[PDB]
Order: C-alpha cells, then sequence, then structure tokens
C-alpha cells in the first residue's frame, strides 16, 4: 500500500543526512572554515537526534503521531534548504541541528502510524518493509554520497532531500526532558571523547549525574518489549564486527577499497533479502536463530587471522552469515516490541526501542576500535584484530543470552 | 588517538636519493571509506607547500609541480605504510618533511593536497642536501 510509500520517504530524508558525513572534504572549501570545526558541524544530526528521538516520540504521543510526521517533513525542507541555499560556517551550524531533531520527530511517529496500518498480521509487511527503508537508507548512505559528488557534486545530494521529503507528505510536559537529553548529550560524546580523551572520567559524571537525578523524576514498562529491547542493545555491539574487519582486510590483508565494497555490499544484499525471510521465520525462535547465526559470522572473520591461500572463501562467508543472521533477527525484533507496547504509548516506547539500537552501535564500534586500537598496538594487526573480532563474539553470546530474558 | 609514526631522510650531496616512510597507528576504516596521506615541506624560507599525497584505499597518487618524476610516493600495502622515494634531489628540496592524513570519506571522492583538507600531522623529519 501507498501507507509505507510514504513512511519510506521519511526514512531516506535520514539517508540523505548521513550521506553527507561521507563528504566532508569537498564543503570544507565551499563553507570555508577549516575540518574539525566543521566535521562536528555535520556531527550534530545523529547528536541532536539520539537525544529528542525519546522526547519528541513523547510529544508525537500527545501532539499527534502524523501531526509529527508532518512537522518532520516538512522541518526536512528547511533542515535541507538553509543548507543547500547558502554555504558558510555559523550557517551550518543551525541548518544539521535542527536536521537531528527532524529525524527524532520522524522515527518515533512513522513507527505508531505502523500499528494503526495493520494492528496484527499485516503489520510484519509494513515494519519489514520500514527495515528496508532504514538498512538501506543508512547501508548506502556513503555510497551514494561518494559516487554523488564524483559527477554531480555534494549540492545536488542535498536537493533529493527536499523533494522526497515534499512527495512523503504528497502521499500523507518537561519531566526531566532537559535532564533527559543533557545525559544523552554526554552519553553521545562519552564514546566519541573515550577515543579522543580530562573530561573522559568528567564527562561519564555528568551522564551519572543526570541519569539518578533523571530515575527520580515517562519509566513505565514491564513486558517482554524490554526484553526485545535490551537484546536489540547487545546485537548492535556486534556492529563493530564490520568496521574491524574491513580495515583488517584493507590494512592486514591489503586488498583495494572496491574489494572492501564487494564484500561489504554483498554483507548488505544478504540483510536486505533475510529481513524479507524475518516476517516469514515468524519471536523467540527467530530471534536466537539470528543472535546464534551472527556469532558462527565472525568466526568465519576471526578464524581469517589464522589465514590460508582460500581463506578469502571463510572470511565471505563470514559476511553472507554475518548480514543474514541481522535480517532474520531484523523484521520479528521490531514487531515485538511494537506489537507488546501499549497502543496508547507507541510514540514514548518505539523512540526508547530505537535508541536502544542507536546506543548499542556507538557502544560496540568504541569497544571493537579502542580494542583493535589497543590489541594492534600490543600485538599484531592479525592478532590484535582477532582480539577485536573475539570482544565482539562476547557480545553476539550475550545477544544470544539476552533472549533468555523474551518469552515467547 | 592517531599517531603517525614517521621516519627515514636526512643530509645527502645534490642529485642524491633518499626514501621517506610514514604509517599510521589505529587509523580504522568504515564501511565504504579511506583516507589521503602524504608529506608538506617547509624551509626556513618559503611557507608549508605540498609535495606528495596517495588515496590509501586505491593506490591514486597526487604530486606537485617541483618534485614529478624525481619523487614517487607508494604504500607497502603488506607491511601498512606510505614512502616518499626522492631522487636526484635539487638544493630547493631542502626543508623540514612533515607526513600528515585527512579525515576518512568514501573512497569514491578523490586524493586531497589543500593543507586544510589534511588533519593529523607529524612532529616533522628533516632532509637536506648540498655540493
Ligand atoms: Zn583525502
Amino acid at each position: 500500500k501507498l501507507i509505507l510509500g510514504i513512511v519510506l520517504g521519511v526514512i531516506t530524508f535520514w539517508l540523505f543526512a548521513q550521506s553527507l558525513v561521507n563528504v566532508v572534504p569537498n564543503l570544507q572549501q565551499s563553507f570555508g572554515t577549516d575540518m574539525g570545526t566543521i566535521s562536528i558541524a555535520v556531527s550534530l544530526t545523529a547528536l541532536f537526534s539520539g537525544m529528542f528521538v525519546v522526547g519528541a516520540g513523547g510529544l508525537a504521543d500527545k501532539i499527534g503521531r502524523v501531526k509529527m510526521t508532518n512537522i518532520g517533513l516538512l522541518l526536512s525542507i528547511i533542515g535541507s534548504a538553509l543548507i543547500i541555499i547558502t554555504n558558510l560556517p555559523a550557517l551550518l551550524i543551525l541548518g544539521r541541528v535542527i536536521q537531528g531533531v527532524s529525524a527524532a520527530c520522524i522515527m518515533p511517529s512513522t513507527l505508531a502510524i505502523m500499528k494503526t496500518y495493520y494492528q496484527g498480521a499485516e503489520r510484519q509487511r509494513a515494519l519489514s518493509y520500514w527495515s528496508i527503508g532504514s538498512w538501506g537508507g543508512s547501508g548506502i548512505c556513503s555510497l551514494f554520497g561518494g559516487a554523488v559528488a564524483t559527477t554531480m557534486g555534494w549540492r545536488w545530494i542535498f536537493i533529493f532531500s527536499i523533494i522526497v521529503a515534499v512527495l512523503s507528505m504528497l502521499l500523507i510536559d518537561v519531566a526531566g526532558l532537559i535532564v533527559l537529553v543533557v545525559m544523552l548529550l554526554s552519553l553521545n560524546v562519552v564514546i566519541t571523547k573515550g577515543a579522543a580523551l580530562l573530561w573522559f572520567f568528567g564527562l561519564i559524571a555528568i551522564v551519572i549525574v543526570a541519569f539518578f537525578i533523571f530515575l527520580n523524576v515517562k519509566l513505565f514498562e514491564n513486558k517482554p518489549y524490554t526484553g526485545a529491547t535490551i537484546s536489540n542493545f547487545l546485537l548492535n555491539g556486534v556492529a563493530g564486527t564490520l568496521i574491524v574487519a574491513n580495515t583488517f582486510v584493507q590494512q592486514g590483508l591489503g586488498y583495494t577499497a572496491l574489494q572492501a565494497g564487494y564484500l561489504s555490499i554483498t554483507y548488505l544484499i544478504m540483510v536486505l533479502l533475510m529481513i524479507r525471510v524475518g516476517e516469514k521465520l515468524l519471536s523467540k525462535r527467530p530471534m536466537l536463530l539470528g543472535t546464534f547465526i551472527v556469532v558462527i559470522g565472525i568466526a568465519l572473520i576471526s578464524l581469517v587471522f589464522l589465514p590460508g591461500i582460500f581463506y578469502v572463501i571463510s572470511c565471505v562467508v563470514g559476511y553472507l552469515c554475518f548480514g543474514l543472521g541481522l535480517g532474520i533477527y531484523a523484521t520479528p525484533s521490531t514487531d515485538t516490541a511494537i506489537s507488546n507496547a501499549p497502543l496508547d504509548k507507541v510514540g514514548v516506547a518505539s523512540g526508547i526501542y530505537k535508541m536502544a539500537s542507536s546506543l548499542g552501535g556507538a557502544f560496540g564500534v568504541a569497544i571493537s576500535g579502542a580494542v583493535y586500537a589497543g590489541a594492534v598496538a600490543a600485538t599484531s594487526i592479525h592478532t590484535g584484530a582477532m582480539i577485536a573480532l573475539w570482544v565482539n563474539v562476547l557480545m553476539g553470546i550475550m545477544a544470544f543470552i539476552a533472549i533468555l530474558f523474551a518469552i515467547p | 588517538q592517531v599517531q603517525l609514526e614517521e621516519s627515514g631522510g636526512g643530509s645527502v650531496q645534490a642529485g642524491g636519493s633518499l626514501r621517506l616512510s610514514c604509517a599510521a597507528s589505529g587509523y580504522m576504516y568504515s564501511t565504504y571509506s579511506t583516507y589521503c596521506m602524504g608529506w608538506f615541506r617547509q624551509a626556513p624560507g618559503k611557507e608549508r607547500e605540498g609535495v606528495a599525497f596517495i588515496k590509501r584505499g586505491d593506490h591514486s597518487t597526487y604530486y606537485t609541480d617541483s618534485v614529478k618524476g624525481r619523487f614517487t610516493i607508494s604504500q607497502d600495502s603488506a607491511k601498512n605504510t606510505v614512502s616518499l622515494q626522492m631522487n636526484n634531489l635539487k638544493p630547493e628540496d631542502t626543508a623540514i618533511y612533515y607526513c600528515a592524513a585527512d579525515f576518512a570519506h568514501s573512497f569514491l571522492l578523490s586524493v586531497h593536497s589543500g593543507a586544510g583538507q589534511y588533519s593529523y600531522w607529524g612532529q616533522g623529519t628533516q632532509v637536506t642536501v648540498s655540493s
């Protein structure tokens, strides 16, 4: 139906947003201001998004779902129009900030329409197509923006944002919220400062301080939806597996940038053609299948640390076995969360499931990188790599053990 | 937290040859990304000038006019490091050579040269030539 046809247009408003991150050198000359200041400028999108998606979901919960999805898609016009209009330093900041709060509005609200769309059985067709929207949307955000920068430029990648954000609409109470964003703002850049940096132990405080001040100040959930969310976090911990693998292959074994692309796009095509098999797979069975078969995905790439001549076989099967496992768990976990969550409080509950997904990644990457960067500094590339891949196996096993607290 | 440990260089007679190596510690690649890497020279007289740069992903090299043909930047992929093999060195080449690398980007995007783009810099290695 044209229920998802518009929704995916709002998820592709978050492909164009996270494509410009991989084309920072082009707009450093245009906007003029040096790298390091213009980089953090583009960073603000997923920054503002991660801290407001909870609130913007809880305000969409009351103010209206399609009301907020109308706000977001309208705010996605100015978000892109502001940047593409004129390139200059101070303006570039604000343009990404609103691009960030634009996503915070869309994600939880469009996740609530899906429950109204079906309310059982024909909901899995929608949530699967939603997963295609995000995983395809993020999966090629880089490979797109780069291909666009080559021929057309950095300008014609953000004019596609306004027109798709309109075509989407064509198919259409501060209870510590301020001490929530301050905990997230900090926690979001505790992983980034964790690598860079002191504010290393200093910024961990304002997270823990604004956590307990927010703990005793909408917190009300007790169902398997909790299990589906906690499992989602632990599974996204093995996101680092891919980045540490791409590094190892391209630096250690010394392949070209295109080979890295073929191994990666193989994983991308696989995972997008399993979320389809995910809905057919269904709750606990496929999520146990996914959380398990991903751990194999690692093991095949872990064993490439002790390689041979025909271990490109053992590495490839890894990318496939890793890719499909995410796809299998992909469309059942989003359902088990979206279903069990109360119809009254969907906007609040969905934002929490999406952030728990977000932090999981950033958290996993930080560990995977730090371990790799440490282990490769201590011992070698091949050795140090496996140490990082192993740390992912543990999280992937914990994600398989995280299903223990998720009954049928 | 990405150190650039650089080695080689030093003094030699004019019309001679010199090696300059530089590796990047704990610099990881994103899902469809790479980074560009090379040297800038700066004699006590003139200001910071670009020499030779290479895109780590697909050996996409770029040189300045001055050094074109004599200098040959390249990456020892198995040992993981870039190195600028300099030849027929003229006394203009006498300066402090700084190994640098820019923030990562889509591998589809082209190699970089402008000092504004490069963000990671090495302590600097000295090279001098004479009669
Ligand atoms: Zn570059």
